[PDB]
């Protein structure tokens, strides 16, 4: 028969630890770094594109900054299209909790129900896991700024600021060393770029490889807004925060 | 890990064992055949071989009539050539059905090897060890040859072979096109261009075939049909009465 | 791997065969049925101190008549329970009268052989054989007072004495010479509650042990801690008298 | 070898062999002993019943199916319940839907086929038990034994189980002699008795040890235990 | 029909509801609260099928609890009403729609305003200053229209639905044995035990 | 479509998947229970692999079911989702048709009955959590706490603890609570608590949550401080001698 | 029977590889050199006609085909793979979008969908992933012109120039050298075809080469008249005339 | 490497499937069978070892008949051959439901053939453990057919299967030989009879039942029937004579 | 339209005495003004010395009496042969009769 041939994704080791899981992370541990930091006044999320080239096409890509609502938004680390997979649905839940509430979703409440979502991955089913790990940045009216993460396993937690991806370790320890509570958005944004700047197994951190993003309430307006920052806005802030 | 070579998943050299294995199957029968177009007709000849003298000869055919225009002969085990060949009807049947017209040659082999090319990546299905040679007169494109593997390869021929010694009646072929510099037997009878098939069959296989050695099929405007045993005696005979 | 309904060599299934052995480390349990009614017992066998001993549900009621006690993976035979009061009271509801012991307990065991990844007889979704065997004791108009054991197997015994669990085999080889015709419901009890003594590896109280029986005119009843530690003493005595 | 190949029902062994059957065919041998034979009026079954403890029950060796037929079971006893239930649906469904009672011949044929399914698929294990059928029908007195590989015969007598083969070989034997015990059950029974004791050992055919059952003629397929076998010990 | 009435003043919410329960000839009971509360901020009130009536009301309080244990969070009003609103359009295109309508009366905690909903048995809804359901409006639309101001007190509130349940009482052919009232407002729900003679 | 069996009986007589079920609530931050005379208290640790979090947002420990019974775990987080989410509906389900909420031992029961279904079942691996459920049964005031595991079997306990460690608090729980005189006071009950803590946590003010249920529904978390000052207060006792 | 392989046949390996995924990039890598260049005011993929005999009819073989008439693919690796999966292309691209919103689907909404088929058969049970890579290459009004390639893990990338199978390394860093933001689309199809010439072992010429461009739309490809608004399809491919007349000025 | 005989519808290095080619051994291990097809029918015959004197004579019949014109015979796992017929009868009834005419032996021969070779396509099923002799009269003549587990199928002159089918296919080729003009159903009754008694000594240790039947569009008006009493006697004799 | 009943006339009557109870019915079987049968048995023996009758549309009165006596034999079946007491009987045959609840057996049925 068939049983020959199944790997039993689903099976704990004697160890009490679930296998696939283990090697997903360990995939994710490969993928390009993506931080995220949550300040007063707004949250940042940047990413370091893995593998380019000088024809690719950066202006029209896309591959670690995905908005998933209009106050949330998430930085990936891992197989894209399995990726993209987790983010259809997930903008789907957004909208059906709108329909029926007519209220945007509370943070929280999205990213719980993805992290369902992979957790049921792992319990039963006989298929592979999600090789992902997210880092959610939105807001809503009862927490303000959230800063979440969700992996393979469909564990999920909240940060002042974190990382996923590569040299994650190395990243958190700088984070948590140049990190403070009362931090500003631009206070933030640059210490994203300087925690890839000397996280990065590059040479350089030039602008080509990175996606940025920002979730602000500007003052002149009172609602918020998401800015994903296009390749010229991603040089700039490269400049000026001395990284030319 | 080594089971990446029974069922049809990759092996770690991006290759499909099974696949490869079912092309072994397709000579397991040990008989060749070729497809020849001529002006406005298509032939396809195969060796028959009935070792058994227990057999109704009558019924060791590798040849198919799959529509009234459409003609199919397969390199392979009978039974995996008979559910190729049902499903062929079928799938022709209900074409014309649907769609108003008569399924052309090529459109039957296209459908027929995407069909093989889902045993390629479904676990479940595995692949059926044959080669299909379709032929027949479409309505379109006239005189037509296409061919499908295990692999849900195809593609459309000049002419063509198959079987073990597929090579030799193919370069023998390529030889007289290289020749006649067209694509195709210039002859107005499909008597003719049946000929020209068996005259080359013997050439490349160094062999002499009597009534009973060879099988058949002929493909005309709105008709496929195979010869008898006495229709290719007078094949037979004429090509004899040359050399 | 292999099939969950593969045959050993020596014709058994090898998955109900280890279930047999999970249930060998459960605590014991004792029936013992006379002409004056049934009586079940079982080791509560509490892992710590701590546990409220009483909370140790090991002996439940099926229907006023019925009455079972069960040995080892006690979490399996939940269910078990669940579909044998079902019956019970589905037959009452349908005839207006008792299911027979027997009947019930052939109920239970149709749901035993129920497991596998697919076998081909009907729908049989149940990844595994049950790890828990049971003891179901009652009474009926028909047969009288019964005993009878149901495994995992889908088989079932009558005995007019039955111990299963870890000290299944000495317990029984005890029941064996013990056991006569002519007993009495006290008799069954005090023997129980001996037995029970013998094999467990504790010192039997009225706390790490519980008795129960069935009797035609009050039906099944789970003595309470005050009745049963009597019980107990009236064995001591009737032990150091000789 | 085997190890390879008899990891289900599905495989064959590369000398043609079923080995999961085979397995099951065993579990029929560590059955107690069970015995069949028939005249031209009756059919009997002497089925000797085995008991766990000596505080346990001898065990049912034998079901009925209709008035006119009934079997007696060696081996998984879960196995003779889903059989001889299926066969019990098999004889009502001849009688409700076409008023006829079913031809012992025809019920072996059912059970054959239902047995085989379980034999050519994966996931499914074959039945373990061994099954001796005997019926009064419209063409006389019919004895089949059945064997979990799907293979049903109608013989004169036969037995199944534990040193079924002493059994076995008194009939074959005294088959001249019982094949004309026509009405007289009594005598039938007693041959089937002496069968059945033909494949002791361990100990003596004791009353709530022993079980039979017969069906003939004028006589609805009734089954005796205990005192009602008293007299043929 | 019951009879079913709201009246949003400054600071709450007020929900009359008749407490008459008529089967055929017989009134089988007096002293009926055509209520539940699906939050503490939260009530609503229905009127109309036989069964469907208190199913469909305790159907939804069941859901609105567990999304409060499950959120550890009160739902605002408006979030409740068009949760509503959405289960009986699900509803009007299934086998047997449910026969309800309702109106749900709460005190938005964050905005710290009163809010009543009217939605009917097709999944209408709509927001007001007062509403009622089935003849009900016939009677007290006029009456609301003429002394209703948004700014009224709680106690100015209960005197203008005193004054309805008077006309009602004086025009209407049914007896409906007077209404139980209830008031909404950012303490909570309470019951006015005191109209059968205000 | 996806049935195979994982969770199947081995040789010696043992479920593997089970079993190995277990080890991974062995890995999971100690948890504990202790039932006073109108009180039962949770007491849970808190990990410190990565400090750095947002106490605020981050998924507590302990998880009301409904306003009268909380439920707090030791093992797979995601896999504890699970099983709250049931628990929870089931208690709306039951009060709903009962028009009674749930007993803590019915509640335990269903929580219980759903891991035994995840042991044979095809297609499904065991939950790898064990729980500790506590509460007051309605209009009662006789505390309650039971516990379950992966095998689907529960109990109720006088004071009890699974997680890591857990062998160690539940020896100190052993010799440390009298069933004769159970922490008659809410203060006395959580200072017990505190103290089979401590035997584990290893100073950890920010690594102690616990929280207080009382008859009625009345259930509260202790801040930092609360806590702190128990802990205080407790390596005095030791200190002044 | 029915399939009861419902468990995933590509897992994940202690070091967080995807076999399967890996070894479908291998097969990639064996095929036939193929490539796409994109123009300021046009998009060229081409690809090599490996004719697998002689007797055999190159044209009944196109590796180029149109899945939109603004939308083109190409591919390295399996044929019968790419083959399916251009039929999925051209019916999802209807069931998805032209039925729904009346026109076809934007370039990257199209790659996105196929992207997402090839995903699917990275995880779903039973199967083994896409042995192909493709290059797509479209345009829509909002977007423009673009090029696209997706990888059997299902990722896809935006690219100004790339080539992939068995010499894609060479030719990639070809094209490094020859390309600008300011190429023609003449230009860009010189460019195509000097890359590919080193990529091609035997004959080059218009009848082993198959080449097709996205750019102006081409009324006389239409079929009719009449809309004001259907101007023509942009894809076009190229006859192996029209490529001989180029080879010449190589 | 090697396991390319475990599972069945796998394809050995060779191309060939041993899951079948094992079947196979378990047919040439069963009694032996015929086919002899005559000048306007067809006679079927078969072995039946009597492993004892508790069998009932003439009672276990192997041959079997599908609809009213077919006759089957096989030799393998007899409980396999069964569910083969069932499957022919139901096909069988199919066909005529719809159009009218009784199956033609050639059109049944087909579909027994698809199913057979339907069970060497998926490893969740085993591969039918016999060889099928069957045929019967139809609206142009009578037909012979042997079907082998593989699913291969061809209509024969004579045929045999099972441990003396080269006694059998000997004989038969002689037949084929001295006969070119065509037996008759009398005869090919006889001559049946003879070579089951020859075949008979690749087994000569236990003793045996002859079962023979046939379908002749003289003797029988094209319906399959049963060879009985005195036709049956009268070519026992013949064969009992022609044995020594 | 289709109509699925019918209305097959006769009458029933049923007597308890002390110890012995009778159940007697018509022999006549009609269908609108005509006579299907003269003698056409309308109460059965069936069993466990239970006598029974399902007057009405006869059609229906039929399957009651096979289905119920079916029941009599499984009972035995699958409860070791016990009798089947007429209190027990009458509880099945309501189980029997509500399962039609809407499709009702157009009979009234004594025992």
């Amino acid at each position: 028969g068939s049983r020959r041939y199944d790997s039993r994704t689903t099976i704990f080791s004697p160890e009490g630890r679930l296998y696939q899981v283990e090697y997903a992370l360990e995939s994710i541990s490969h993928a390009g770094t993506a931080i995220g930091i949550m300040a007063s006044d707004g949250i940042v999320l940047a990413a370091e594109r893995k593998v380019t080239s000088t024809l690719l096409e950066q202006d029209t890509s896309t591959e670690k900054l995905y908005k998933l609502n209009d106050k949330i938004a998430v930085a990936v680390a891992g197989l894209t299209a399995d990726a993209e997979i987790l983010i259809n649905t997930a903008r789907i839940h957004a909208q059906n909790y709108l329909k029926t509430y007519n209220e945007d979703i509370p943070v929280e409440i999205l990213v719980r129900r993805l992290s369902d979502i992979k957790q049921g991955y792992t319990q039963h089913g006989g298929l592979r896991p999600f090789g992902v790990s997210f880092i959610y940045a939105g807001y809503d009216d009862r927490y303000g700024y959230q800063l979440y993460t969700s992996n393979p396993s469909g564990n999920y937690t909240g940060w002042k600021a974190i990382s996923v991806g590569a040299n994650t370790s190395a990243a958190q320890t700088l984070l948590q060393m140049d990190y403070k509570d009362d931090m500003k958005v631009d206070d933030a944004i640059e210490l994203a770029l300087k925690t890839l700047s000397k996280t990065t197994d590059s040479s350089a951190l030039t602008y080509d490889r990175l996606e940025f993003a920002t979730i602000r309430k500007g003052a002149n307006d009172g609602e918020v807004y998401q800015k994903i920052f296009k390749p010229q806005e991603i040089k700039d802030i490269l400049v000026k925060t001395g990284i030319t | 890990a080594g089971y990446d070579r029974h069922i049809t998943i990759f092996s770690p050299e991006g290759r499909l064992y099974q696949v490869e294995y079912a092309f072994k199957a397709t000579n397991q029968t040990n008989i060749n055949s070729l497809a020849v177009r001529g002006k406005d007709c298509t032939v396809v000849i195969s060796q028959k071989k009935v070792p058994d003298k227990l057999l109704d000869p009558t019924t060791v055919s590798y040849i198919f009539c799959i529509s009234r225009t459409i003609g199919m002969v397969v390199n392979g085990p009978i039974p995996d050539a008979r559910n190729a060949a049902l499903r062929a009807k079928a799938e022709a049947a209900e074409f014309r059905y649907k769609y108003g017209y008569d399924m052309p040659c090529d459109v039957l082999a296209k459908r027929m090897a995407n069909l093989s090319q889902i045993y390629t990546q479904r676990a479940y299905m595995r692949p059926l060890g044959v080669i299909l040679t379709f032929v027949s007169v479409d309505e379109e494109l006239g005189p037509s040859i296409y061919k499908t593997d295990p692999a849900g390869y195809y593609v459309g021929y000049k002419a063509t072979a198959t079987g073990p010694k597929q090579q030799e009646i193919t370069t023998n072929l390529e030889n007289h096109f290289k020749k006649s510099k067209i694509d195709h037997i210039n002859e107005e009878s499909w008597e003719k261009v049946v000929e020209f098939a068996i005259t080359h069959m013997i050439d490349a296989l160094g062999t002499e075939f009597s009534k009973n050695d060879l099988e058949v099929g002929v493909a005309t405007k709105d008709k496929f049909f195979t010869l008898s045993a006495e229709n290719i005696e007078e094949r037979l005979v004429a090509i004899a009465e040359q050399d | 791997d292999r099939g969950v309904s593969t045959f050993s060599p020596e014709g058994r299934l090898f998955q109900v065969e280890y279930s047999l052995e999970a249930i060998k480390l459960g605590s014991t349990a004792i029936g013992i049925a006379t002409k004056e009614g049934v009586v079940l017992g079982v080791e509560k066998r509490a892992t710590s101190p701590l546990l409220e001993s009483d909370s140790i549900e090991k002996i439940v009621e099926i229907d006023r008549h019925i009455g079972c006690a069960m040995s080892g993976l006690t979490a399996d035979a939940r269910s078990m329970i669940e579909h044998a009061r079902t019956a019970a009271v589905t037959h009452n509801l349908y005839y207006d009268e008792d299911i027979n012991v027997e009947s019930l307990t052939q109920s239970v065991c149709d749901l035993a052989l129920r497991f596998g990844e697919g076998a081909s007889g009907e729908e049989r979704l149940m990844s595994r054989p049950f790890g828990v065997a049971l003891l179901i004791a009652g009474h009926d108009a028909d047969d009288g007072y019964q005993l009878f054991h149901a495994e995992p197997s889908g088989t079932f015994y009558r005995y007019n004495a039955k111990a299963i669990g870890s000290g299944s085999e000495g317990a029984q080889a005890e029941l064996l010479n013990e056991w006569h015709s002519s007993l009495t419901l006290k008799e069954a009890e005090l023997l129980v509650l001996k037995i029970l003594k013998q094999v467990m590896e504790e010192k039997l109280d009225e706390n790490n042990a519980q008795l129960s029986c069935i009797t035609k005119q009050d039906g099944f009843k789970i003595y309470d801690n005050e009745k049963t530690a009597e019980l107990i003493k009236e064995l001591k005595e009737k032990e150091a008298a000789e | 070898f085997r190890n390879n190949y008899d990891g289900d029902t599905v495989t064959f062994s590369p000398t043609g062999r079923l080995f999961q059957v085979e397995y099951a065919l065993e579990a029929i041998k560590q059955g107690s002993v069970t015995v069949g034979l028939r005249s031209n009026t009756h059919a009997v079954l002497v089925a000797l019943k085995r008991n766990a403890d000596e505080l346990s029950s001898y065990q049912k060796k034998i079901i009925k199916c209709d008035e006119h037929m009934g079997l007696s079971l060696a081996g998984l006893a879960p196995d003779a319940r889903v059989l001889s239930n299926y066969l019990r649906q098999q004889c009502n469904y001849s009688s409700l839907v076409f008023n006829r009672k079913l031809a012992v011949e025809r019920a072996g044929h059912l059970l054959c086929d239902k047995a085989q399914k379980n034999t050519q698929s994966y996931g499914g294990r074959p039945y373990g038990v061994g099954l001796l059928i005997i019926g009064y029908d419209k063409s006389g007195a019919h004895l089949l034994e059945f064997q979990p590989s799907g293979n049903v015969t109608e013989l004169y007598g036969t037995a199944i189980g534990a040193r079924s083969q002493g059994a076995k070989t008194y009939l074959e034997r005294t088959l001249d002699t019982f094949i004309k015990i026509d009405g007289n059950p009594d005598e039938l029974i007693k041959a089937g008795v002496e069968a059945i004791s033909q494949s002791l050992r361990d100990e003596s055919l004791t009353v709530d040890n022993l079980s039979i059952a017969i069906v003939g003629k004028d006589t609805p397929f009734t089954i005796y235990d205990g005192e009602a076998v008293a007299k043929y010990i | 029909m019951d009879i079913i009435l709201g009246i949003r003043v400054q600071d709450s919410v007020i929900l009359a509801s008749s407490k008459a329960v008529t089967r055929g000839i017989s009134v089988l009971k007096d002293s009926d609260d055509k209520t539940r509360q699906l939050s503490p901020h939260t009530l609503m009130s229905f009127a109309g099928e036989a069964g469907d009536t208190v199913q469909f009301a305790e159907y939804i309080q069941a859901n609105i609890q567990l999304y409060s244990i499950r959120e550890d969070y009160e739902l605002s009003p408006q979030a409740v009403s068009s949760f509503v609103r959405q289960e009986l359009a699900k509803s009007i295109r299934s086998r047997r729609p449910y026969q309800v309508n309702v109106l749900i009366g709460g005190y938005d905690k964050k905005k710290n305003k009163p809010e009543l909903y009217q939605i009917d048995y097709l999944g209408t809804k709509v927001e007001l200053p007062y509403g009622a359901h089935g003849y009900s409006g016939f009677y007290t639309f006029s009456l609301l229209d003429h002394h209703y101001r948004p700014d009224m007190t709680t106690e100015e509130g209960l005197d203008l639905l005193k004054l309805c349940v008077q006309e009602l009482e004086k025009r209407m052919p049914m007896d409906f044995k007077g209404v139980i009232v209830k008031i909404v407002d950012k303490d909570g729900i309470r019951q006015v035990d005191d109209f059968q003679a205000q | 479509g996806y049935d195979r069996a994982l969770s199947i009986f081995s040789p010696d007589g043992h479920i593997f998947q089970v079993e190995y079920a277990l080890e991974a609530v062995k890995r999971g931050t100690c948890a504990v229970g202790v039932k006073g005379k109108n009180c039962v208290v949770l007491g849970c640790e808190r990990r410190s692999t990565l400090k750095l979090q947002d106490t605020r947002i981050t998924p507590s420990k302990v998880s009301k079911i409904d306003s009268h019974v909380v439920l707090s775990f030791s093992g797979l987080n995601a896999d504890s989702r699970i099983l709250i989410e049931k628990a929870r509906v089931e208690a709306q389900s039951h009060r709903l048709t009962l028009e009674d909420p749930v007993t803590v031992e019915y509640l335990t029961r269903y929580v219980a009955g759903v891991q035994q279904r995840y042991t044979q079942s095809g297609g499904v691996r065991p939950f790898g959590v064990s729980t500790l459920i506590a509460g007051f049964d309605p209009r009662d005031d006789e505390p309650k706490l039971y516990q379950t595991e992966p095998s689907g079997i529960y109990s109720s306990w006088s004071a009890q603890t699974i997680g890591r460690n857990s062998k160690t608090v539940r020896e100190f729980l052993e010799k440390n609570y009298d069933r004769k005189e159970p922490p008659a006071t809410v203060e006395e009950c959580v200072k017990l608590t505190v103290r089979s803590l401590l035997e584990v946590v290893q100073t950890g003010a920010k690594n102690i949550e616990i929280t207080v249920v009382k008859p009625d529904s009345d259930i509260v978390a202790l801040s930092s401080e609360e806590i702190n000052q128990y802990v205080t207060q407790i390596e005095q006792e030791k200190q002044e001698q | 029977m029915t399939d009861r392989y419902s468990f995933s046949l590509t897992t994940f390996s202690p070091s967080g590889k995807l076999g399967q995924i890996d070894y479908a990039l291998t097969a990639v890598k064996q095929g036939v050199t193929s490539l796409g260049i994109k123009a300021t005011n046009g998009v060229v993929i081409a690809t090599e006609k490996k004719s697998s005999s002689p007797l055999a009819m190159s044209e009944t073989l196109s590796k180029v085909s149109l899945l939109t008439p603004d939308i083109g693919a190409v591919y390295s690796g399996m044929g019968p793979d790419y083959r399916v999966l251009v039929d999925k292309s051209r019916k999802v691209a209807h069931t998805s979008y032209k039925r729904i919103y009346g026109e076809y689907p934007p370039t990257k909404l199209l790659v996105s969908e196929v992207a997402k088929i090839m995903q699917e058969a990275t995880q779903s049970g039973g199967v083994r992933p896409f042995g192909v890579s493709l290059l797509i290459a479209g345009h829509d009004e909002f977007n423009g012109f673009s090029l696209y390639q997706v990888d059997p893990s299902g990722s896809y990338f935006p690219w100004k120039a790339t080539a992939i199978g068995k010499g894609s390394v060479a030719a990639k860093t070809f094209l490094e050298k020859r390309w600008n933001d300011e190429l023609e689309l003449e230009d860009a199809i010189h460019i195509a075809l000097l890359t590919l010439k080193e990529s091609v072992e035997g004959e080059f010429n218009g009848d082993t080469i198959e080449l097709a461009i996205i750019g102006d739309e081409n009324p006389d490809l239409l079929g009719y008249t009449g809309i004001p608004t259907d101007k023509g399809p942009r894809f076009r491919k190229l006859t192996s005339q029209e490529i001989n007349d180029r080879l010449e000025a190589l | 490497g090697t396991g390319y005989d475990l599972s069945n519808s796998v394809f050995s290095p060779d191309g060939r499937n041993f899951q079948v080619e094992y079947a196979v051994k378990a047919v040439e291990n069963g009694t032996t069978s015929i086919g002899i097809k005559c000048n306007d029918g067809v006679v079927f015959a078969v072995e039946k070892l009597i492993t004892s004197k508790l069998l009932v004579p003439q009672k276990n019949v192997k041959i079997q008949v599908v609809d009213r014109h077919i006759g089957c015979v096989y030799s393998g796992l007899i409980p396999d051959g069964r569910h083969l017929v069932n499957r022919g009868r139901e096909e069988a009834a199919s066909f005529k439901k719809l159009y009218k005419t009784p199956i033609p032996i050639p059109a049944f021969a087909d579909r027994l053939g698809q199913y057979v070779q339907a069970h060497t396509l998926y490893n969740s099923v085993r591969p039918f453990g016999v060889s099928t002799i069957f045929g019967g009269v139809d609206k142009n003549g009578a037909h012979l057919y042997m079907l082998e587990p593989s699913g291969s199928y061809w209509g024969y002159k004579g045929a045999a299967t099972g441990k003396g089918r080269q006694s059998a296919k000997a004989e038969l080729e002689k037949l084929v030989d001295h006969h070119p003009e065509g037996l008759s159903a009398r005869e090919a009754v006889k001559q049946a009879a003879k070579i089951i008694y020859l075949a008979h000594e690749d087994n000569k240790e236990k003793d045996f039942e002859l079962e023979i039947s046939w379908c002749s569009l003289s003797e029988t008006n094209g319906l399959h029937k049963f060879v009985k009493g005195d036709l049956l006697q009268e070519a026992i004799d013949f064969a009992q004579k022609e044995i020594n | 339209q289709f109509n699925p009943y019918g209305d097959n006339g006769g009458t029933i009557l049923g007597i308890a005495g002390e110890d012995f109870a009778v159940l007697a019915g018509d022999t006549r079987n009609i269908t609108d003004y005509s006579i299907n049968s003269r003698y056409e048995p309308k109460v059965f023996d069936c069993g466990d010395n239970i006598v029974m009758s399902a007057n009405g549309f006869a059609a229906d009165g039929d399957a009651l009496v096979k289905r119920f006596k079916n029941s009599v034999k499984w009972y035995h079946f699958d409860h070791n042969d016990k009798k089947l007491s007429i209190n027990s009987a009458a509880r099945n045959i309501q189980h029997l009769l509500y399962g039609k609840r809407f499709f009702p057996y157009y009979v009234h049925t004594i025992i």
